[PDB]
């Protein structure tokens, strides 16, 4: 059997996160607006797509290991990470073992989550690997 | 988008290499393809070499990954050993930088790589029926007396579906039994070709 042909939103698999308004974050753990994205599992048997576990891997924020780091440097935002959620509002912590759900479209949500007391503005890009582990 | 030609690789001991197809079906997409093998714990493991380890797929095409045995014959000869084949597809198309912040994704497909000794006596297509079961009040243990990993799925106790289980060769795996689990066990497996095997009735140990 073939594995699933994985496609995202656009062909570049880039999720547009918008812009950071630093003065909107007031407490550690506060989340910005939801950014939905979908990952499609195409051209594979339901025998296969029903039996795949998924995980997000990346460099974690230095204060919150469950969310993605936006990096460091001049003009880079501080004290926020990129948090990932399933379509039921549950956090999907990064760098965890493959996880299963119970369809060939996985709907996720990305948000900026405050990881420190005083958030500062700037560019807030993140990178992740979406891994599918086949049974 | 990128797919692999199989959902597992059976590596026959003694072969210099094993092939795995990788395809892109989209004329308007280009990917970098990066491949490597991990051990059962997910740690990159040099005992298998993948060539080419990194290459470009521009548009619609099929390519062949070659997995090379570099174990120096050190793996067990009486049972399969479990590795993970990893194929990363990096979208490599000329995008344009926006004012927008972005979350950039890449995809990794991970499939089992079973190193299979030569000259095993029991045929692979007779392994699934050898599974046995041991039952307590709150748990069910699966017993695999064969040299092959068994990927057990659609495991039912009465009407209650249980967790899937990977049962190691000459080993055991345990799953939880909910309160309403019935006494009639049935199961299937995923075979060498990624297919579901026939529904079988679970036989209790001894």
């Amino acid at each position: 059997a073939e594995t699933c042909r994985i496609e995202a939103g656009d062909k570049q698999m880039t999720v547009n996160m918008g812009q950071i308004s630093s003065n909107r974050f007031h407490a550690v753990g506060e989340d910005s607006a939801p950014v939905p994205f979908v990952i499609h599992l195409r051209e594979c048997s339901t025998v296969v797509s029903e039996r795949v576990g998924v995980a997000f891997h990346g460099v974690a924020d230095g204060k919150n290991p469950d969310v993605l780091s936006v990096g460091e440097g001049p003009g880079i935002a501080t004290n926020i990470g990129v948090a990932l959620f399933d379509d039921e509002g549950n956090l999907v912590p990064i760098n965890r073992p493959p996880a299963n759900w119970k369809s060939t479209s996985l709907h996720f949500i990305a948000k900026y989550r405050a990881t420190g007391r005083r958030v500062t503005g700037g560019i807030a890009n993140a990178q992740a690997w979406f891994s599918l582990t086949y049974q | 988008g990128v797919a692999l030609g199989a959902t597992r690789v059976i590596y026959p001991a003694g072969q210099k290499q094993e092939q795995l197809a990788v395809t892109n079906n989209d004329e308007n997409s280009t990917y970098l393809i990066q491949s490597w093998v991990e051990n059962a714990d997910g740690v990159k493991d040099g005992r298998f070499i993948v060539t080419p380890p990194l290459f470009a797929m521009k548009g619609k095409k099929e390519n062949t990954l070659r997995i090379l045995d570099a174990t120096n014959n050190q793996l067990p000869q009486d049972r399969e050993s479990l590795f993970w084949m990893n194929v990363k597809a990096i979208p490599s198309m000329d995008k344009s930088k926006l004012t927008e912040n972005t979350l950039q994704l890449a995809i990794i497909s991970r499939i089992k790589l079973y190193y299979r000794p030569a000259k095993l006596a029991l045929p692979p297509d007779q392994a699934a029926e050898k599974l046995r079961f041991r039952r307590s009040a709150n748990s069910l243990t699966l017993i695999n007396p064969t040299p092959y990993y068994l990927t057990v799925t659609e495991l039912n106790a009465g009407t209650r579906v249980l967790e899937n289980a990977l049962v190691p060769p000459m080993g055991e795996s345990t799953v939880k039994l909910p309160s309403d689990a019935g006494s009639n066990i049935t199961y299937r497996t995923i075979n060498d070709y990624g297919a579901l095997t026939p529904k079988m009735t679970g036989v209790m140990e001894h």
